[PDB]
């Protein structure tokens, strides 16, 4: 029985003295029996003399030195299973959905090593999406990192909700929304809302699994929520063959949590107050986000940058990982578009000609040129007058404002919220719609016939209905 | 006499001093005694010196246990016996602190008798869970009309009062507390918000004035003032909001509602900086300790509106952050802004231009917002938001030949800006906020000359009070504005406008 | 005819100026923000060195 006695409690950095030759290995998980149930300490050093230095996950307030510790023997093993979908789970893999003990199959270590070069994606793949704006100008990609920008609420969370619905149709996938630095009140609303919109139904089926990591939870537990979440996803991917889409919240709070743990460990935080092991921490996490031969994880991450500084090293490191960036605009939401997506500031690097198909690319390039010209033209056209438009320019304006309306396409989750049943639009059919709009088949069809509709088929119906 | 009573009390102590574990200071420098002993001590536990000093034990190191002294070093010297009290910090909690200005320990610094409160409960305890909360929907009305309309506040939520130094930041806060007297008088205990003002680093003369003002407005009997004054030591300052929160928990747990105003966490930060540096822990960004985010977050999620199974209660909070140059970009402001759910950012220029409240409408947001807004006030001030938006754009149009629409906006907007002035230290009733804003919405006030707006306001209120306090009470009690009431109001306003 | 054109030009020039000044404002602001970070870093290094010794 590998046991050791607490020999320090300076902060949440608890040094434990183990009897000789009965030493845990680094990254092992220790459990200290406590009236707090357990305190999980993760061994992060060997200080020698048969003592270690560990970090704590659960708070150490009122800890008494010399208390016996028991060594689990390896990085925390968190429950996994289809059963575990629809559970709000704390870092230590215990229900915080409060609907009692998680029904589990197998439990698995929170730390895991990135798959081999061979088991990394050898050729790109384009994950299907149902938002047309997404499907043209930043098509999702399997194993991809898609970094959200723009406000929450009617912004990010509703968008995230839509994706879960779409994913369920798209594959039949699952998700795990991991929320780091989560305001627990807002999280409650999200959980209740997620229940209401039925992406979680525990009287039914719950696709998304929730891991909420509140800000009041210690920094160590803030750091470890992500690694746990990825493991859950990986059980689906590798061992249930699934394709999943894993939401992560703020990576500012990912950085923030890690930075503290480094500083506590005594490691000199590099410039702009960010840990020396900054690169590696993203590196391990975001190289476990990949398309394996068994399945593919795909991760939608939320990238909240502090002070709008993209020059900050942590955002830069994020952008290195990011394959796409989705930049929600509030101006766009104000143009009556839900999608709230800013099409000209939404960009993906997987958008290249061959990558998305030549037709798709050419259509996209035209739509980009159309929108780019529409905006620029509208700048001085508004000032000069709309009648100062050329025949070509007002053809473009006519088409463009029709495209602007065409962007409006309710979201399935937002069936209640907008009041209009969502319009799911498949990627091929999105291209088809734009080919026709480019060819002006719908430039004789009214603007608000494109308002709040989906694909080509949908706007055939609405074209008729707007008139009739 | 009184002396005899004290001597009797002294006779009443004689307890066996078998101190299971004692300590001896090895060296004491910088208020960081390093003690030999204290084998079984709990972390952060309260320790009593020979000097009588109180401490917490942040560092439990193997060879020495590094007490951080709450007390002054003046009497402390090496070798001092360190009795182990064996109790982690706890403060009296209960309704006993209503109208009681107490220090962190619980000593009544106003000396309004030894605090007799329900229980003494520990200073730090972890924040309510997901399921232990239910969403906010209950308003709270600060009397400040602009606050109530532009950024409507609710219960068990956090939302900043972030603004520039000595703009009477405390004055803006104090106004809310004063309006809580009206609601306090009211029977419902959600309407009884038992306010807690946490005066951090604030000089005792200033807090004495605060206390006196509170006494003048007879507010000390729902108010609680947790005081860590300028002199009060950095451990006391550090634990001061945590200590305060626990007091709030009794109310919250009792299902009641209450409002805790942490003023200012910026001075809390400095105390933590002092502490961290004294323990030689590396100072984080902007030389403010790295776990300041963690510290503030631990405190700030205790502000929560509990679920109805947890007896629908709350601890509303309104943290005050001092912006040194107005920089919300400053590390502590940026962090706090992220943590909280809304901010109100007072504008120094407006303050200078005598517009008190000095609120920067754009840089004030409430995320809960209109969910926690009176329906009546919501109806008659949705318009106000849009009007002000135009007014902001047409602010620069004050540099003239202007479009008639623009010139109208400018007139309407200027009258509105004056209307939202509310002289400091005079709250207003909600039943009197709603008619005035309705008038402005209907453009009735636009016609009234700017100088005569003031005369109009008080007069209109009395005119309404005389003409139809039946309407006012009806409006107040219904809390909604029906088409019939708004109709009558438009008419009533017309009648008043004529005079 | 001239006077109307003259004042029209004055308006035009003064408008475009506001725009040009704005662009320069943005350019020096980004530089300011970076410079601010650098000062923080240089100070931070001094502290780190001090703590280290």
């Amino acid at each position: 029985p590998i046991t050791g006695k607490v020999t320090a409690v300076i902060g949440a950095i608890v040094d434990v003295h183990f009897e000789q030759s009965e030493l845990p290995a680094i990254l092992n998980a220790l459990e200290i029996k406590t009236p707090q149930g357990k305190l999980v300490l993760e061994v992060a050093q060997h200080l020698g003399e048969n003592t270690v230095r560990t970090i704590a996950m659960d708070g150490t307030e009122g800890l008494v030195r010399g208390e016996k510790v028991l060594d689990t023997g390896g990085p925390i093993s968190v429950p996994v299973g289809r059963e575990t979908l629809g559970r709000i789970i704390n870092v230590i893999g215990e229900p915080i959905d409060e609907r009692g003990p998680i029904k589990s199959k197998l439990r698995k270590p929170i730390h895991a090593d990135p798959p081999s070069f061979a088991e990394q994606s050898t050729s790109a793949e384009i994950l299907e999406t149902g938002i047309k704006v997404v499907d043209l100008l930043a098509p999702y990609a399997r194993g991809g990192k898609i970094g959200l920008f723009g406000g929450a609420g009617v912004g990010k969370t509703v968008f995230i909700q839509e994706l879960i619905n779409n994913i369920a149709k798209a594959h039949g996938g699952f998700s795990v929304f991991t929320g780091v630095g989560e305001r627990t009140r807002e999280g409650n609303d999200l959980y209740r809302e997620m229940k209401e919109t039925g992406v979680i139904n525990l009287e039914g089926e719950s696709k998304v699994a929730l891991v909420f990591g509140q800000m009041n939870e210690p920094p160590g537990a803030r750091a470890r929520v992500a690694l746990t979440g990825l493991t859950i996803a990986e059980y689906f991917r590798d061992e249930e063959g699934q394709d999943v889409l894993l939401f992560i919240d703020n990576i500012f709070r990912f950085t923030q949590a890690g930075s503290e743990v480094s500083a506590l460990l005594g490691r000199i935080p590099s410039a702009v107050g960010y840990q020396p092991t900054l690169a590696t921490d993203m590196g391990l996490l975001q190289e476990r986000i990949t398309t394996t031969k068994k399945g593919s994880v795909t991760s939608v991450q939320a990238v909240y940058v502090p002070a709008d500084d993209l020059t900050d090293p942590a955002p830069a490191t994020t952008f290195a990982h990011l394959d796409a960036t989705t930049v929600l605009s509030r101006g766009i939401s104000e143009l009556g578009i839900y999608p709230a997506v800013d099409p000209l500031d939404s960009k993906s690097r997987l958008l290249d000609a061959a990558v998305v198909g030549q037709e798709h690319y050419d259509v996209a390039s035209k739509v980009q040129e159309t929108l780019q010209t529409y905006k620029s033209l509208q700048d001085i056209i508004a000032i000069l007058g709309m009648d100062e438009l050329s025949e070509q320019d007002k053809l473009t304006v006519e088409r463009a404002r029709k495209i602007q309306r065409f962007l409006s396409q309710p979201f399935a989750v937002a069936e209640v919220f907008t009041g209009i049943p969502g319009k799911l639009v498949r990627l091929k059919d999105t291209v088809a719609s734009f080919k026709a709009v480019l060819e002006g088949k719908y430039d004789n069809i009214p603007e608000h016939a494109f308002y709040m509709v989906g694909g080509i088929e949908d706007v055939v119906a609405k074209a008729e209905k707007l008139a009739a | 006499e009184v002396s005899s009573i004290l001597e009797e009390r002294i006779k009443g102590v004689s307890d066996e001093a078998n101190l299971n574990e004692t300590g001896r200071v090895l060296a004491v420098g910088d208020g960081i005694a390093r003690v030999f002993g204290l084998n079984n001590i709990q972390a952060e536990e309260l320790v009593e010196f020979s000097s009588g000093v109180k401490g917490m034990a942040l560092n439990l190191e193997p060879g020495q246990v590094g007490i951080v002294l709450f007390g002054s070093d003046r009497l402390v010297k090496e070798g001092e016996l360190v009795k182990r009290t064996g109790n982690i910090v706890d403060v009296p909690v209960g309704p006993g602190l209503l109208g009681r200005v107490v220090d962190a320990l619980g000593n009544p610094i106003d000396g309004k008798g030894p605090i007799d409160a329900a229980g003494r409960s520990r200073a730090q305890v972890k924040a309510p869970g997901i399921l232990p909360r239910r969403s906010v929907h209950e308003p709270v009305q600060t009397g400040l009309k602009a606050v109530d309309a532009l950024v409507p506040i609710g219960r068990g939520q956090r939302e900043l009062i972030i603004g520039d130094r000595q703009t009477g930041k405390t004055a803006v806060a104090l106004d809310t507390i004063l309006n809580q007297k009206r609601w306090n008088n009211g029977s419902d205990e959600s309407k009884k918000l038992y306010c807690v003002y946490v005066a951090v680093g604030q000089k005792r003369s200033t807090v004495a004035q605060l206390v006196q003002t509170l006494e003048q407005h007879d507010a000390m009997k729902y108010s609680i003032i947790v005081a860590a004054t300028a002199s009060e030591a950095a451990p006391l300052q550090y634990l001061a909001p945590f200590t305060a929160a626990s007091i709030g928990e009794w109310f919250r747990d009792n299902g009641k509602h209450a409002l805790i105003v942490y003023d200012d966490l910026s001075k809390q930060a400095v105390a933590y900086r002092q502490l961290s540096l004294l323990l030689r822990r590396p100072p984080g960004r902007e030389a403010y300790p790295g776990d300041v985010f963690y510290l503030h977050s631990r405190l700030l999620e205790r502000a929560a509106k509990l679920s109805e199974k947890e007896g629908s209660g709350s601890l509303t909070a309104l943290p005050v952050i001092e912006t040194q140059g107005g920089d919300v970009s400053a590390y502590i402001p940026t962090n706090v802004i992220s943590i909280t759910d809304g901010q109100i950012f007072l504008e120094a220029e407006l303050f200078y231009k005598g517009i008190r409240p000095a609120i920067n409408v754009g840089l004030s947001v409430s995320r809960v917002g209109s969910a926690a807004q009176v329906k009546a006030l919501k109806q008659v001030a949705g318009s106000l938001k849009l009007f002000l938006a135009q007014y902001r754009e047409v602010a620069a149009f004050a540099q003239s030949d202007l479009d008639a629409s623009t010139k109208q906006t400018l007139v309407r907007g200027e009258r509105l800006t004056q209307l939202l002035k509310q002289n400091q230290y005079s709250p207003l009733a909600t039943e009197e906020q709603v008619p005035l804003i309705y008038a402005g919405v209907n453009g009735h006030l636009d016609g009234i000359e700017l100088s005569r707006i003031g005369e109009f306001e008080s007069s209109f209120l009395s005119y309404l009070k005389s003409n139809h306090n039946e309407l006012l009470t009806e409006i107040r009690e219904k809390g909604e504005l029906s088409k019939e009431l708004l109709a009558s109001l438009k008419s009533a306003t017309e009648s008043f406008v004529a005079t | 005819q001239g006077y109307a054109a003259e004042i029209s030009a004055r308006r035009n020039a003064m408008d475009n100026a506001s725009k040009n000044a704005g662009d320069m404002i943005n350019r020096y602001s980004i530089l300011y923000n970076r410079t601010r970070q650098a000062v923080i870093t240089n100070e931070l290094v001094d502290i780190i060195t001090g703590a280290s010794s």
